[PDB]
């Protein structure tokens, strides 16, 4: 079940630092078209509002308004938001990812690296 | 080669 992100972190994990930073650039291409901002991975795509509204601009759907929360007030809903980026993510065609949608709200580095190094891999082309 | 890869895409 090990991958990059396991190395990465047992290993080398000097290299964290340049894999954040591009990550964040990729997501803020794409957020700052909505005047919206990540500093920081740790925290900001744990309540899956980022990720759903990322998708969006990615594969340019027509998100249903009543499919997620943009004002999540519990840790459910955060919950049903995460899912719903997951669903969004294997609706363009990529596979189920690997962390579970709570593992994102709970702020797993790891499972948030994985999850947007995936969306990185496929729309890294996308204007 | 997984690390390699990655900080190909992530380093460049």
């Amino acid at each position: 079940e090990r991958d990059a992100f396991d190395t990465l972190f047992d290993h080398a994990p000097d290299k964290l630092n340049v894999v954040k930073k591009t990550l964040i650039t990729f997501v803020n291409k794409h957020l700052n078209k909505l005047n919206l901002e990540v500093t920081e991975l740790e925290t900001q795509f744990a309540d899956g509002v980022y990720l759903v509204l990322l998708m969006g601009l990615l594969e340019g759907y027509f998100v249903p308004l009543h499919s997620f929360f943009l004002t999540p007030d519990s840790f459910e809903q955060k919950v049903l938001n995460v899912s719903f980026a997951f669903e969004l993510m294997q609706d363009g065609g990529l596979e189920k990812p690997k962390p579970r949608p709570e593992d994102i709200v709970n702020c797993d580095l790891k499972s948030t690296l994985r999850v947007l190094y995936n969306l990185f891999t496929k729309y890294r082309n996308v204007e | 080669d997984d690390l390699d890869a990655l900080l190909a895409d992530l380093e460049s």
